[PDB]
Order: structure tokens, then sequence, then C-alpha cells
């Protein structure tokens, strides 16, 4: 958020990072700590080493983070779950994104509000004929 | 931006968010269920549409419920 | 499988009864069923119509397209 | 007024065993809105293209079952 | 089971008494290798699924050492499925063919090697090859390999299917022992020096060995007196040959000399049969058996040469991995560290590397075999060389896509990224979209410029203007290159080549020879319609390469699914979202990919066919002049599509459709089921399963009315099993139809 | 044993062997009586 | 009346007559072309040569299509009933499903070879009410 300390990892380079829209339009950076020095495959290709401590890698979009964070506490035994995302606007702007409220979005916590819940079932939505001419959908009244 | 919703037959096994490849779906406590959570989803912005989520619904039909709609750079999974 | 077994004397093959017995409803006399129309004593002949001896004319030259002679095939 | 091993059927129209008859496994005490666990010889669509087959439990509320034994 | 001794001295010989006990109650019990099928159906997808994973022996148990076993017998098991058909060969030679009704006039009569049991009106289909005798003309050269071997009696084909049927025994009976009786260790294989060793000393060298040395006491002493006139019945046997050395040793005036010559290195002598004549034989129209025995001989010599350079157990020798951990440059970094060990490990990383080769040299056979005809009046018989081109083009296709299947298996399955580390693999890994772009980029240049060279063509001469065509009498697109190293293989015999008598092929350029009426191989001139054909093969060959590569190159993850690594290899997308995650798994590539492979082909064999009939074969004149058959049109015809259309397709069908009442009717019978497959593919590769599983519904409430629904809840195909029953489909019916059309078109020339 | 007169039983040898056995119903009838396009 | 008189019987027809002498030979009797010019000899034939069949319903032509209707029917319908009596049976035994996999040769042939009167059998449970199910029992879908 305040600043984005970490050691790039060992990587040669690929072709299938960020690119001239990534870097104008909006990338994502990801932050973990490393217990020791290993390698791990990249989200865009290849196998990297990733730094002893705090490493930073900056990609493309949001799921390459989040697929290189469900790689990182799975195959390794020192499991990594500090691992933070954060999404990078062109005016340096950072903001948190992964984990949410400190905790992994899996489990249960408190201090969240239930966002999209209906009380109601599926075969209880109401008929097309009813909301036509109007700018609703079945699910979104 | 995709429509994501969660009904009352929900048993918060939190499955659909352990398959959720883009941190879109949260849990909340409720009171329905013997787990008393539910299923959220706050980050509708990050929500590409994989259906991941309803492939990995146990109640019969799905809980949770995915409307695709107007797709945007971040719904249609663009990198470049 | 059975034209090609030299053996053209096993086709099945299936009169189409009730639609050719319908064109003999309307005057067709190839086939010869001598229903309505195509019987000279029906009640539906003696009617006066003035249409009826064109109509029957039409039908039966083997010329036209009206109502052609159908078969298995 | 249910027990288990007790003979519904399903009332619940978007169901999979909608019209189908299941057996009561068991029944969850007050404060859930489908406290009714029903276990069915059938199963249903849920599983990934390709599965082998489904998930053959689910629970109901008392207002969309219908005795029958 | 049994308890044998021992068996070894001294060796790296490594296995396990009695692992897998021998009973019957598994059988009983379908599914059971699979744990997610033993439960027992529940629903109709549960026994597609039992057939879609009966091989797939990773999904099963993860031990590779199990694997290894298993895959060994399964060896064993296809080596006796193969004995058993062989000797179907020999004995339907042996009892059910005319083999000695053909040896005696082999111009004057067609081979016939099958019996169709007459019955409700199928006995037309035995048509009479002459001689006689009545029944199918086999088009898979027979006969002529027969022939080429020293076969003269039934009696010895019969004992060629028992001695067949007895290997089949024991490979069957092999397989069942090393892995119920003593299954050996991993210590026994990952010795790929030792084997590499052994099957270039033992198996490629000791083999044309024995081979050359068969020929030498049975195929030329034979051979040379059919080839000059001598009636079979006439003709000694093989082993009157080596009962009486002295027949031998005039027949040949090199055998007049003995054995001392050549192991005091005096090879010279023996110039009497181990020849270089090259070319053709002009009594049967195809290669000197001398030199074919000379051939196997020096393959011989240098494959057991070969079986000595790596590393076993005498300390002399080299070891691959050496070889691999020492080849780096800068341009790659570490090079080929780390492959030794991947395909020491990952039999899918092997297996993707041996069915390249196997489908490439299947090619290359057919490529070689057509042009350089080995076996007796096979260059005459027109239907027995397309046959055997096609049928070897056709293995050869599907064998290399194999290749491109398992290396995305490989990708998935066994790829560890911590051991490629900046090699040849994790650096490919890294710029695939470069690679990616540029086969793009090749593949769209060849598409223009090869089939837009047609669709011009086609519309100048719609368009009635000749001079601006791509042909040979307008804007000429002469192959220079070809016709160069044509001249240079003709002028071989008088320049690089002074031992050589006669060119390797007359398709270069030379002579015209021809048996009997009909011609054997000619040069085969190239022109315009040449270089088009050949750079829209090019093409097809790009684009097909093009999709099998990206199908590994991305079987991990990709810029539109990053996690596809985890989903495996055959799956059918990753939902809906991102705009349509259809069809992205390495298995959806290989299901695209078998398509371009068949359309790659299907233009292949049609060049194939047409150039052929058109400025090769033909009926030769008593004067010298040779009349082709379709006039020699392609240089002229085949520039269009047409010309394709018209004087190729149009043309050349009218033997299949017109087949009813004779012996090719069943061809005719054929063409149209395949012509049926073909379509019947159509509904399920335009479809989905959520509309079948709607009417599946439908269909399942009817049953319940009557109280008639299975257990076993009925279930549509998936996604994936429907893609792969569209593409078998697709491929089946359209093989059916060029396989019936081919021979009935090949059978009616003559 | 009872496992392999389970594996003869299954599916798919009961359904070939059904198939084998009306295929030579049917041939030897149309080998004795060919040619019955209907009834006399 | 004259039924059918662009049609000749087979004894009749001229292409017919000209095309019988010469009748290829299915089987290994050589009789067998004269067999079947003296066999398809009875039947309708067009002005090509070729054999037609009536199935409008009428008697005299009740070889054509009645018998192997009627033939068809009955052991169409002892195929479908002893394979639904199985399935029935299968219902109450240890696994309803590895049972429809794995066939019970000593109960599939004791219902296969009480087949010959399933009318009866159905008729029997049509007026007790076993063949037929009621809506309101069946699964169905939303409307
Ligand atoms: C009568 C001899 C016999 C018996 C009783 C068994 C019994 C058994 N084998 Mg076995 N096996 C045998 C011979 C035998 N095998 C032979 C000769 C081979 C060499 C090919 C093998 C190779 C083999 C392997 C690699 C494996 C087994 C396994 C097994 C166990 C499970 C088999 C199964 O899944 O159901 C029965 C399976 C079938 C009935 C398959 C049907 C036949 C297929 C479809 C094609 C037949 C090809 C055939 C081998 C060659 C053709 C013959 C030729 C005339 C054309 C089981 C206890 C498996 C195991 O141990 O479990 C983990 C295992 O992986 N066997
Ligand atoms: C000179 C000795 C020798 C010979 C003649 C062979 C011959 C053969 N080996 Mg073999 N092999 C050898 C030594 C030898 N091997 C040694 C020392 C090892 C241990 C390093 C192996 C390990 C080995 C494996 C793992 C396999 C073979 C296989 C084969 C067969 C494949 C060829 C084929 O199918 O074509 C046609 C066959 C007959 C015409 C073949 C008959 C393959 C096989 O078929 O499995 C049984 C196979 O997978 N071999
Ligand atoms: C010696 C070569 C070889 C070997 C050992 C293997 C081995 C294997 N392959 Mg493979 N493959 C090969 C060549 C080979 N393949 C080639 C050349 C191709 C290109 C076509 C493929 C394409 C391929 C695909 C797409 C897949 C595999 C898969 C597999 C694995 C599971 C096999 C399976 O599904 O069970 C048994 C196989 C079947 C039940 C297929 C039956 C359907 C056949 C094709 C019908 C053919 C009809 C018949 C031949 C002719 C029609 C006559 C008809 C009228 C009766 C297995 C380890 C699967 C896998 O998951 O990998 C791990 C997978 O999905 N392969
Ligand atoms: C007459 C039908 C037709 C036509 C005109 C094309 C044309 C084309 N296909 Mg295509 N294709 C077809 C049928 C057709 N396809 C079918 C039925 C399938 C299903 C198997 C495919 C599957 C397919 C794949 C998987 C790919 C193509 C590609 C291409 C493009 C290659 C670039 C090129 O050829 O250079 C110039 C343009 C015209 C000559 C090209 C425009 C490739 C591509 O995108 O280009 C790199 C590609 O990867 N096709
Ligand atoms: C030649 C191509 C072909 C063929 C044969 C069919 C055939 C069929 N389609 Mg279909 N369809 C096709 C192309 C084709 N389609 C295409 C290109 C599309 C667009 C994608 C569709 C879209 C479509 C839809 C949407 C639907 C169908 C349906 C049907 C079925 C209707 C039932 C019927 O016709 O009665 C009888 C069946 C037949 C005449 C075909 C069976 C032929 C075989 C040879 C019979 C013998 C079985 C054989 C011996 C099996 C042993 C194989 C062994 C050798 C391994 C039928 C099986 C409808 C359906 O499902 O029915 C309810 C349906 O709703 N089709
Ligand atoms: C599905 C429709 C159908 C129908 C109604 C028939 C009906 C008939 N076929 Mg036939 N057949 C069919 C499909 C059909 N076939 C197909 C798809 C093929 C291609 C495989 C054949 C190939 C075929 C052959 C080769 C022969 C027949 C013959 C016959 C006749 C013999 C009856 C008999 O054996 O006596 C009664 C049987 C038991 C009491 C009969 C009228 C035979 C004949 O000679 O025709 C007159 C005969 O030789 N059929
Ligand atoms: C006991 C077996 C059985 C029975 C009694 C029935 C009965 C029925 N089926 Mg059905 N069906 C079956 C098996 C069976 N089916 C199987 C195995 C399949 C998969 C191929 C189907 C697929 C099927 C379809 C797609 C449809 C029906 C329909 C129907 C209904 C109309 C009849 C008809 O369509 O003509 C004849 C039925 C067929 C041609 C389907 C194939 C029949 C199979 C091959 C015969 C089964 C033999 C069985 C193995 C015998 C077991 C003996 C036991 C002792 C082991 C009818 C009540 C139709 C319907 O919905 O009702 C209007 C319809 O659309 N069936
Ligand atoms: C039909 C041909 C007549 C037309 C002329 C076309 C000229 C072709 C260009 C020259 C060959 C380029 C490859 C050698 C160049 C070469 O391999 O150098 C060697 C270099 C790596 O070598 P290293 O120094 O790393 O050596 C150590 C190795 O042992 C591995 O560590 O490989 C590369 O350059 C990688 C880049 C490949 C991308 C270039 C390949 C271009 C693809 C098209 C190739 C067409 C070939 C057609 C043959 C039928
Ligand atoms: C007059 C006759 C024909 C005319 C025929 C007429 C026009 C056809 C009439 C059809 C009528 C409309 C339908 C007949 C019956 C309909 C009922 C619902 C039948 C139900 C059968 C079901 C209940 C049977 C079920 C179970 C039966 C009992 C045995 C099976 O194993 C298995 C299984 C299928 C489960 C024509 C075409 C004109 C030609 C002429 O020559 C002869
Ligand atoms: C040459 C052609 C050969 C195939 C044709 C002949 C088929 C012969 C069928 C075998 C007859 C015995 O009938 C068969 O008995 C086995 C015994 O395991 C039964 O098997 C069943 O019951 C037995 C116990 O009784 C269980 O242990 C077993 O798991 C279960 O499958 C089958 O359900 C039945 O089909
Ligand atoms: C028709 C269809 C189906 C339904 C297909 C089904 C139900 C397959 C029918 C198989 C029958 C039951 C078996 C008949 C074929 C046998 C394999 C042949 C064996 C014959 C021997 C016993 C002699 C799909 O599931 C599907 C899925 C995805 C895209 C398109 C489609 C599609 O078009
Ligand atoms: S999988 Fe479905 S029912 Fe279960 S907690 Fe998630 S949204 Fe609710
Ligand atoms: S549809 Fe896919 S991306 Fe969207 S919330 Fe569900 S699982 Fe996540
Ligand atoms: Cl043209």
């Amino acid at each position: 958020m305040t600043e984005l300390s970490g050691q790039p990892p060992k990587f040669g380079g690929s072709t299938g990072g960020l690119l001239s829209k990534a870097n104008r339009e909006e990338k994502y950076a990801i932050t973990w700590t490393s217990a020791s020095e290993q390698v791990f495959e990249m989200p865009t290709g290849g196998a990297a080493i990733m730094n002893e401590g705090e490493n930073l890698l900056y990609l493309a979009r949001k799921e390459q983070c989040l697929a290189l964070g469900t790689q990182l506490r799975t195959k390794f035994k020192p499991k990594i779950q500090d691992y933070k995302i954060y999404r990078v606007y062109p005016s340096g702007e950072v903001q948190y994104l992964h984990p949410a409220d400190g905790v992994f979005p899996e489990k249960v916590n408190e201090g969240r509000e239930a966002q999209g819940t209906k009380t109601r079932r599926i075969g209880q939505n109401p008929e097309p004929v009813t909301i036509k001419f109007s700018g609703k959908a079945p699910y979104e009244v | 931006s995709h429509s994501v919703k969660i009904y009352d037959t929900c048993i918060g096994c939190t499955q659909c968010v352990r398959a959720c490849p883009l941190d879109v779906l949260e849990m909340v406590p409720w009171d329905g269920c013997k787990a008393a959570q539910i299923a959220s989803s706050p980050r509708t912005e990050d929500c590409v549409g994989c259906k991941r989520c309803e492939t990995a619904c146990p109640t019969d039909f799905l809980s949770i419920r995915v409307y695709l709609g107007a797709e945007t750079t971040r719904s249609m999974g663009l990198a470049y | 499988v059975v034209v090609a077994f030299g053996t053209p004397e096993k086709q099945i093959l299936i009169e189409p009864v009730f639609a050719q017995w319908i064109q003999a409803t309307s005057g067709k006399a190839l086939y010869g069923f001598d229903v309505l129309l195509s019987n000279p004593d029906s009640i539906a002949s003696t009617t006066g119509a003035a249409w009826l001896p064109g109509w029957l004319d039409a039908i039966n030259s083997g010329t036209n397209s009206l109502f052609l002679t159908i078969g298995p095939g | 007024a249910l027990n288990r091993g007790d003979k519904v059927r399903i009332k619940r129209t978007e169901s999979y065993w909608y019209g189908d008859v299941g057996t009561v496994a068991s029944v969850e005490k007050s404060g859930i809105l489908y406290p009714v666990i029903v276990r069915f010889d059938r199963v249903n669509y849920n599983g990934f293209s390709g599965s082998a087959s489904g998930v053959n439990t689910n629970n109901f509320a008392e207002n969309e079952l219908e005795l029958v034994q | 089971t049994i308890s044998p001794p021992e068996r070894e001295a001294k060796a790296k010989v490594s296995v396990d008494n009695n692992p897998v006990p021998t009973s019957f109650e598994k059988w009983g019990k379908p599914g059971h290798f699979d744990r997610t099928l033993a439960r027992g159906p529940k629903t109709t997808t549960w026994i597609w699924n039992l057939h879609a994973n009966a091989h797939d022996f990773d999904s099963q148990t993860s031990d590779l050492e199990d694997v290894s076993r298993k895959i060994f017998s399964a060896h064993f098991g296809h080596l006796a499925v193969v004995f058993v058909w062989l000797s179907g060969m020999y004995f339907h030679g042996a009892k059910f063919s005319n083999y000695e009704g053909w040896l005696a006039d082999p111009t004057h009569i067609k081979p016939s090697a099958q019996v169709v049991w007459p019955i409700v009106g199928q006995g037309i289909l035995n048509g009479d090859v002459g001689g006689g005798f009545h029944g199918i003309q086999i088009t898979s050269g027979l006969f002529y390999l027969w022939r080429a071997s020293g076969f003269t009696d039934s009696y010895q084909l019969y004992c060629t299917a028992i001695g067949g049927l007895v290997m089949a025994a024991l490979m069957l009976f092999a397989g069942w022992f090393h892995y119920h009786v003593k299954a050996p260790k991993l210590e026994w294989f990952q010795n790929v020096e030792s084997m590499m060793n052994h099957h270039l000393a033992g198996l490629l060298g000791l083999g044309s060995l024995g081979w050359a040395g068969h020929q030498i006491h049975v195929s030329m002493p034979i051979n040379k007196l059919l080839d000059a006139g001598v009636a079979p019945k006439d003709i000694p046997l093989p082993h009157e040959f080596i009962l009486e050395p002295s027949k031998m040793a005039e027949l040949y005036p090199s055998f007049a000399q003995g054995l001392t010559p050549f192991f005091t290195l005096n090879w010279g002598v023996y110039s009497d049969f181990l020849t270089f004549k090259g070319g053709l034989n002009p009594v049967t129209g195809g290669l000197w058996l001398s030199d074919t025995a000379h051939h196997h001989l020096a393959i011989a010599v240098l494959f057991i040469i070969a079986g000595h350079m790596y590393r076993t157990n005498w300390g002399i020798g080299h070891s691959m991995k050496e070889i691999l951990e020492a080849h780096k440059g800068p341009f790659t970094g570490e090079g080929h560290k780390g492959l030794y060990e991947i395909l020491t490990t990952s039999w899918h990383a092997q297996l993707a590397i041996n069915l390249a080769l196997l489908g490439s040299l299947t090619i290359i056979v057919a490529q070689h075999m057509y042009a350089m005809p080995p076996y007796p009046y096979q260059a005459i018989d027109y239907a027995t060389q397309l046959s055997l081109f096609t049928h070897h083009m056709w293995i050869g296709g599907f064998l290399i896509v194999g290749a491109g299947a398992h290396g995305a298996i490989f990708m998935v399955r066994d790829y560890d990224p911590a051991k490629n580390v900046n090699n040849l693999l994790d650096r490919m890994l890294r710029h695939r979209d470069a690679i990616i772009s540029h086969l793009n980029w090749v593949c769209i240049f060849l598409g223009f410029h090869s089939f837009g060279l047609y669709i011009h063509n086609d519309t100048m001469r719609a368009l009635g203007r000749p001079q601006d065509m791509f042909s040979d009498t307008a804007i000429q697109l002469q192959p220079i290159f070809a016709q160069w190293v044509q001249h240079l293989h003709t002028l071989a015999p008088g320049a690089t080549a002074p031992n050589a008598l006669a060119t390797a092929s007359y398709a270069f350029g030379g002579e015209t020879i021809a048996v009997a009426g009909k011609v054997a191989m000619m040069p085969i001139t190239l022109g315009t319609a040449d270089f088009m054909v050949h750079h829209i093969h090019a093409f097809t060959i790009h684009v097909t390469a093009l999709i099998l590569l990206k199908g590994v190159l991305y079987a991990r993850s990709s810029r539109l699914v990053p996690d596809k690594a985890n989903l495996g290899f055959r799956f059918p997308c990753d939902g809906p979202g991102r705009g349509g995650t259809c069809q992205v798994s390495g298995w959806d590539h290989v299901f695209l990919g078998l398509f371009w492979m068949y359309n790659s082909l299907s233009i292949v064999i049609f060049h194939f066919s047409w150039k052929m009939q058109s400025d090769v074969w033909g009926t030769v004149s008593p004067d010298g002049s040779v009349t082709h058959v379709t006039l020699g049109n392609f240089a002229q015809s085949a520039i269009t599509i047409n010309g394709w259309l018209r004087d190729f397709l149009w043309a050349q069908a009218a033997n299949v459709i017109n087949s009813y009442g004779s012996a090719l009717s069943a061809y005719g019978i054929m063409f149209l089921a395949g012509h049926f497959v073909f379509a019947f593919s159509l509904m399920f590769l335009f479809s989905g399963r959520g509309y079948w599983q709607e009417l599946i519904e439908s269909i399942v409430w009817a049953h319940n009315k009557l109280n008639v629904a299975p257990a076993i809840q009925p279930r549509a195909l998936s996604i994936i099993q429907g893609r792969a029953v569209g593409v078998a489909h697709y491929l089946l019916g359209g093989i059916v139809t060029t396989w019936a059309f081919f021979l009935a078109r090949s059978l009616s020339i003559g | 044993m009872d496992g392999l007169k389970s594996f003869l039983s299954t599916a798919p040898v009961m359904i070939m062997a059904l198939l084998t056995f009306t295929a030579g119903i049917l041939i030897e009838f149309n080998r004795f009586y060919p040619d019955l396009l209907f009834h006399p | 009346a004259d039924d059918f008189a662009n049609l000749t019987p087979c004894s009749e027809n001229p292409a017919y007559l000209a095309k019988s002498k010469n009748f290829l030979n299915t089987t290994n009797d050589p009789n067998s072309g004269k067999i079947r010019a003296e066999r398809y000899a009875s039947a309708l034939c067009g002005p090509e040569g070729y054999p037609h069949l009536i199935v409008d319903g009428r008697f005299t032509h009740a070889g054509d299509f009645l018998i192997p209707s009627i033939l068809f029917l009955y052991i169409a319908g002892w195929i479908g009933w002893v394979g639904r009596s199985y399935l029935i049976e299968i219902r109450e035994s240890k696994n309803p499903e590895m049972q429809e996999v794995v066939i019970n040769v000593p109960l599939a042939i004791k219902k296969m070879l009480g087949g010959f009167l399933w009318p009866l059998a159905a008729v029997g449970e049509y007026t007790s009410g076993k063949l037929v199910m009621k809506d309101s029992e069946i699964p169905t879908s939303p409307r």
C-alpha cells in the first residue's frame, strides 16, 4: 500500500509478461516472503527462482496473481500464506485486493457485508412478463 | 460486469470460494445452515464468469448463480 | 445391397396406394381405382359442373405435371 | 412430523428430484430453513464434465415434501 | 505361479518374485483399475469413462515401477496380437489364395487371397482374377513379398502361419510372465545406454545380418531362376543349397572361391552376388535382390558397430547424461542439461519422440517404396503400389499426431519446473508467443502463396484469360531445385558414383522400364502443377505443426488461463467466461490437429494418385511410345480447383458408382457408406450436449411412464467424448470413402 | 471359479454372444430358404 | 374392380419375364435363379420388371406385409417384455446397477423362456395396473 518492498525473482525474462497496455492501463503486483531460495513456476511461462525473504513480482491481470498464490501454499512445505496482491494504477495508486480483510476468503470472518445475497430460491424468481420494458432482469430485482 | 447471487438454499461449505480463481467470492456469517455462513460476492468487478463456483455447488440445483452481462476488459480475461 | 449383388429382382418396392387412390378420387385413370371422379357412375360427375370436362382432360394427358404418376421411389 | 426412514416426494419444482421419491436420512434441529436431509437412489447432474455420477442427497423443507410410505 | 531358478550371470537383472498373483475375480469387476469407477455405475457415462481410461496408467497408479511393468506386458500382448494377425495372412495365402496360380504367369493374372462365402447374393464378390480362381483381388502386395522371400509351395506358407501362431503364444506367455511371475524392477529398465547398445547391435544389426544370409541362401538363388523362365516345380528347395554347397558355389562365380577371402579382406571378389547395379530388374520391375542382400549386410555391420558406443558394465562407452550435460552454448544457456533425467523418468516424454520418429519413418517408407519398388511385379500392380503407399502414409500420419498428444501429456503430468531451470525446455517455455506467432505468420504466408494461386488460376480460366494463368503455357512457376536434383541423381553412375551402374530411381530421370504391357517407373517431370501442389502440402503441414505445437507450448498455462496445468491434460474448457474458453486443452489441440493431418494427407494422396495416372503410369507401345491414362493433363489441368473437381474427382469416381453388378460393387457400397459416416460425424461436431441431455430427460420420463427406466441413469456423452466421437466418425467416413474410391479406381485400369 | 463365470456373463460378452447367435440363425435360414421378399 | 391397372402380375409382365430367365444365384444352389423366377412370378410387377408390393390392407397381398408385420410385432414384443420384466426383477436384488452391467444369466434366461405369453401378461398387468404409471408419481421438469 504505502510501499511495495520486495526483491524481483530470479528470471531470465519471457514474452508472456506484461505489455504496453498492461503498463499504461493497469498492472497487478504480488508481494510475499520466502523462507528460503527455491524454484517456482511462472504463471506466464518457465521456471523462476524466488529470492529469500520478501519478494515482489508484477503481472498483467489479477487471475495470474491468484494462480501464483494458489501455487505457493500447495506445492512447498514452508507454505507461503502471506502473499499480498495489489492493483497498480497508471498514477502510482496502489490498493489492496487479496487477501481482503487480512484473512483468506475461504474460511468465514467477522466484519464482512452480504453482497449479492438473496432471500429466495432460484425456482422462486419472478416471471419475465411482469418486468418487461423495464431495465431489470429476473435476478436483478 | 457479471452478476453473482447467493440463495437461501446455500449450506455454507466454502467450496465455491475454494474454487474461485479471482477472489470474487467470500464467506459471511449467516444464521440459516449448520455452518452459520453464506456465500458473498463483493468484488464482482473481478468476475470473469468461468462458472467454477457453480461447478462446485452441492445443493439440489445451484445455490449460487452467475448471470453473464456487459463484458469489460476485466471480465473478458484480457491479459494483453 | 440387393442391386449391388447382381440381383435387382429382390428390391422392396412399396406401391404408394394411399396417394394414387387420392389421385383416382380426382379423375386419374392410369391406376383405375374406379372411385369418385375416376368412376363414370359416381353422382359427383352428373352434377352438370362446367369445370369437369376441362379438369378430366387436363389430369390424364401424359404431357403435363398435373398429378404425376408415382411409384415406389 | 418426520423420522429417519420415511418415503417423501419432492415438490421443489426446480429440484432434479421433483416428482421422485427419496428417503429421509436425518433431520436437524430448529433454526434452519432446510433441515430435512433426504437421500436418493438416483444421482443428479452435479459434477464436472465427464464425471462418473453425482450427488444423491440434499436438504429440503417440510412444506416442500409429501409423505408416501 | 511357477518358480524358475534365477536366470542371471552377474547382470543388472532385478525382478520381484510373484508380485501380482493370478486370479479371475478381477475379470468380473469392470473398472476396478480406477478408484472413481469401482463403486459401481450410477450413470451411463460411467461406462464411457471406463473405456476412456482403460490404458491411462498414470490416473490409475502413481508408482512408476508398476506402470513400467504394466507397459512391458502390454507390449508383449501387442506382439501376440500382431503374430496372430500375420499367421492369418500366411494361412490365407496357403489355403485361400492362388499364389501358386499367380507365380506361374504373373503378368496374366491378378493376386487374390480371400474367398467370399456364397450367400444371400454376396457370392458375386468373387471376381475372376484369372486361372480359374474366384476371389477378392488383394492390394496389400503379399504375393510379391512371398516371391521375393522364396515361397513356392503352400506348405511353406502353412508352416509360416504355424510358426507365427507359436510366436504369438510365446509373446502372450512372456507378457503374463513379466507381470505375474518375475516382474523386473527399475534397476533393469533405466539403462538407456545399455538398452541402446542392445537395440542397435542385436536387434537392427543381427536382424538384417540374418535376413541377408537368408536371401543369399534362399531368396537370391531362387529368384534368379524365377526371373529366367524356370517353372517353380523345377526349382530346387532352399535347404538343397546348403546340403549341396557346390550348387551354390557354381551358381555364383564368387561362391566358387570359398569363405576365406572374406576373412582375409578380399571383399572385392564377392562382386558376383554382392552387387551394386541399382535401378530395377527388367524381368520383374523391382529392385535387384543381389543389391538388397549386400545392402542388408552393410546395414547389419553398421548397426552392430553402432551398438558399441554407450557405457554398460566394462567401463568403456559413453553416457548420454555426459553428452547432454556437455552440449551448452551462449544461445541456450545450460543446453541439454536435465534431458537425460526427462527421458529416463517420463514415459510420455519418450513416446512423444518415438511416435514422431516412427510416423516420419513410415512416411519415408511409403515415399521410398513407391519410387524404388523393391518387390517383383509390384510396379506393374498399380493397385498394390497405390495401396501400400497410401496405407503407410496414413499410419505415419496418425503416429505423428500421437507425438503431439503425448508431449502435452508429459507437460501436464511429468514436467517439473524445478528440474528444468534454464535449459532447452525451460527457455523454450519462455518465448512461447514468439514461436507461435511466427509460425502463425508462416502459415498465413503459405496459405496465400499456394492456394491463392489455385484460386487465381480458376478465376483466370473462368474469365477466359489464358495468358494470365500460373501454368506451363503462361506465367510459368518452374521448380528449379527439384529438377536440378533429379538431373544430379540421373548423372550419378558416371560421376559421384562410379561403382553404381544405374540410378537410385528412374523417377529422377533416365530410362523407362516396363514389364508386360504396363510401365514400372519413368522420369517424373516436375513443372508448375507440381510446384503449386508441393507448396500446398507444405502449407497444410505447417498449419498442422502450428496446431499440434500450440497444443504443447500452452498445455501448462496461457494469458487466457494461467492455472491450466491444474485442469489436467483432457478437459473441455474452463467455463464460458473470458468471452469463451472452449477447447483450450492439449486434448482439444490434438482433436483439431487430427482434422488438419487428414486434410494434408487428403491432398498428398490425391497429388500422388493423379500425377502417377497422368505423367507416369500408362500403357507402353511396342514401338516405344508411352500413352498415359489421363493423357498427361496433370501439367495442364491440375492447376485449377475445377480441374481437380472434374478431371480428377468426377472423372475418376465413375468406376466406383458404376460398380454395381460386378466384383467391385462392395467398393461402391463402402464409398456411399463413408459418405454416410462423414455426415453422421457432423451431428456431434456441430452440436452440444446440453440439448441432448434435455432430450434424454423427456425420453426418461417416457420410460418411467411405463416404469422401464434403467437404474443406470442415462447421461449424454461428455463434451470431450462428444468431440471425440465426432472426430472419430469424421476420419472413419472420410478414409472409408477414399479407400473405396482408390481401390475401385486402381483395380479398373488394367 | 466364479470370477470367470462372471466375466463370461458381462454386458459386452453376452451382447456379442447373442448377436453372434442371431447372426447364425439368420444366415442359416437365408442359406436354406433365401430370397423371401414376402410370404407366398 | 380393376385395382392396380398399371401393374401386371409377374407371370404376365414383359420385362420381368425377360429378366427371370437370367436370374443370378444367391446361395450355392445353381437353380436359385430359376427358383426366384418361379417364386416371384406370383407377385404383381411394374413395366420395369421388378416386383411390387401392395400394403393398403387388402388380403390379396397379406403375404406382402401382414405376415412380416405380425411376426415382427410378436418377436419385438417378446424382446421388450422380457427386457422390462428383467429390469423390474433387478430392482429388488443387490445393487440395481451392477446387475444391469453384469447379467444374471440364470435369471435373464428364466425370464426369456417365459416370454411367449407376453400379451396375456401385459393385459393382466394393465387390468391390475402394473403396466403403466401415474403422472403424479413420475419425476417431471418445471413447466
Ligand atoms: C489366464 C491368464 C491371466 C489371468 C487369470 C490374469 C489376471 C489378471 N491380470 Mg493379467 N495378463 C495376462 C494373463 C492373465 N491375467 C497376460 C497374458 C498378459 C500379457 C498381455 C497380462 C498382463 C496384465 C497386465 C499389464 C495387468 C494384468 C492385470 C490382471 C489382474 C486384473 C485384470 C483385469 O483388469 O481384468 C481382466 C482384463 C481383461 C479380461 C482384458 C480383456 C482382453 C483385452 C481387451 C484384449 C486382450 C489382449 C490380450 C492380452 C492379447 C490378445 C491375444 C491374441 C490371441 C490376440 C488380474 C487378476 C492388471 C493388474 O494386475 O491389476 C492392477 C494389470 O495391469 N495383466
Ligand atoms: C503406441 C502408441 C500409443 C500409445 C501406447 C498410447 C497410449 C495412450 N494414449 Mg494415445 N494416441 C496415440 C498413440 C498412442 N497412445 C496416437 C497415434 C494418437 C493420435 C490419434 C493418440 C491420441 C490420444 C488421445 C487424444 C488420448 C490418448 C490417450 C492415451 C492414454 C489412454 C488410452 C485410452 O484412452 O484408453 C483406450 C483407448 C480407447 C478406448 C480408444 C477407443 C476408440 C478407438 C480410437 C476407435 C477406433 C475404431 C477402430 C480402430 C476402427 C473402426 C472400426 C469400427 C467399425 C469397429 C494411453 C496411455 C488419452 C489420455 O488421456 O492420455 C493420457 C487421450 O485422451 N491418446
Ligand atoms: C448422415 C448424418 C446424420 C445422421 C445419420 C443423423 C441421424 C439422426 N439425427 Mg441428426 N443431425 C445431423 C446429421 C445426422 N443426423 C447434423 C449435421 C445435425 C446438425 C448438427 C443434426 C442435428 C440433429 C438434431 C438436433 C437432432 C438430430 C436427430 C437425429 C436422429 C433422429 C432419429 C432417426 O432419424 O431415426 C433413426 C436413426 C437413424 C436412421 C440413424 C441410425 C443409423 C444406424 C446405422 C442404425 C444402425 C446402428 C448401427 C448398426 C450401430 C452399430 C455401430 C457399430 C458398427 C460400432 C437420428 C439418429 C434428433 C434426435 O436425436 O432424435 C430424437 C435430433 O433432435 N440430428
Ligand atoms: C428392456 C429394454 C427397453 C424397453 C422395454 C424399451 C422401451 C421403450 N423405449 Mg427404449 N431404449 C432402450 C431399451 C428399452 N426401451 C435402450 C437400451 C436404449 C438405448 C439405445 C433405448 C433408447 C430409446 C430411445 C431414444 C427411445 C426409446 C423409446 C422407448 C419407448 C417406445 C418404443 C420404441 O421407441 O421403440 C423401440 C426402442 C428402441 C429402438 C430403442 C432401442 C431398444 C433396445 C436396443 C432394446 C433393449 C433390449 C434389452 C437389452 C433387452 C434386455 C433383456 C434382458 C433379459 C437382459 C418404449 C416404451 C422412445 C420413447 O421415448 O418413447 C416414445 C425413444 O425415443 N428408447
Ligand atoms: C529450404 C531451405 C533453403 C532456404 C534457406 C533458409 C535458411 C534457413 C536459416 C538457417 C537455419 C537456421 C537454424 C540454424 C540456427 C541455429 O540453430 O543456431 C544455433 C542456436 C543455438 O545453438 P547454441 O550455440 O546454443 O548451441 C548449443 C546447443 O547444443 C544447445 O545448447 O539455435 C538458435 O539459433 C535458436 C533460434 C532458432 C530460430 C531460428 C530457426 C528458424 C526457423 C526456420 C528454419 C528453416 C530451416 C529449413 C530446413 C528445411
Ligand atoms: C390397418 C393396418 C395399418 C394401419 C395401422 C393403424 C393406422 C395404426 C394405429 C396406431 C395407433 C394410433 C396406436 C396403437 C397403440 C397405441 C398404444 C398407446 C400402445 C401402447 C403400447 C405400450 C403400452 C407397450 C408397452 C410394452 C409392450 C406391452 C411390450 C413391449 O415388448 C415392451 C413395452 C413397450 C414396454 C396400415 C398402415 C394402414 C397398413 C394395413 O395393411 C394394416
Ligand atoms: C463361449 C461363450 C461364453 C459366454 C457365454 C456363456 C455365459 C455363461 C454365463 C455364466 C453363467 C453363470 O451365471 C452367472 O453366475 C455368476 C456367478 O459369478 C453370477 O455372478 C454374480 O453372482 C455371484 C454369486 O452367485 C457373485 O459372487 C458375483 O459377484 C455376481 O456377479 C452372474 O450374475 C451370472 O450371470
Ligand atoms: C447425439 C449426441 C449425443 C448423444 C449420444 C449418445 C446418447 C450416444 C448413444 C450411444 C448408444 C446408446 C450406443 C450405440 C452405439 C454403440 C457404441 C455401438 C455398439 C454396437 C455393438 C453393441 C454391436 C451427445 O451426448 C453429444 C454430446 C456432445 C455433442 C454432441 C452430442 C450428440 O450429437
Ligand atoms: S458451494 Fe454453493 S451452496 Fe456451498 S457455500 Fe458455496 S455458494 Fe453456498
Ligand atoms: S463465475 Fe467463475 S470467476 Fe466468477 S465468481 Fe464464480 S468461480 Fe469466480
Ligand atoms: Cl478446369
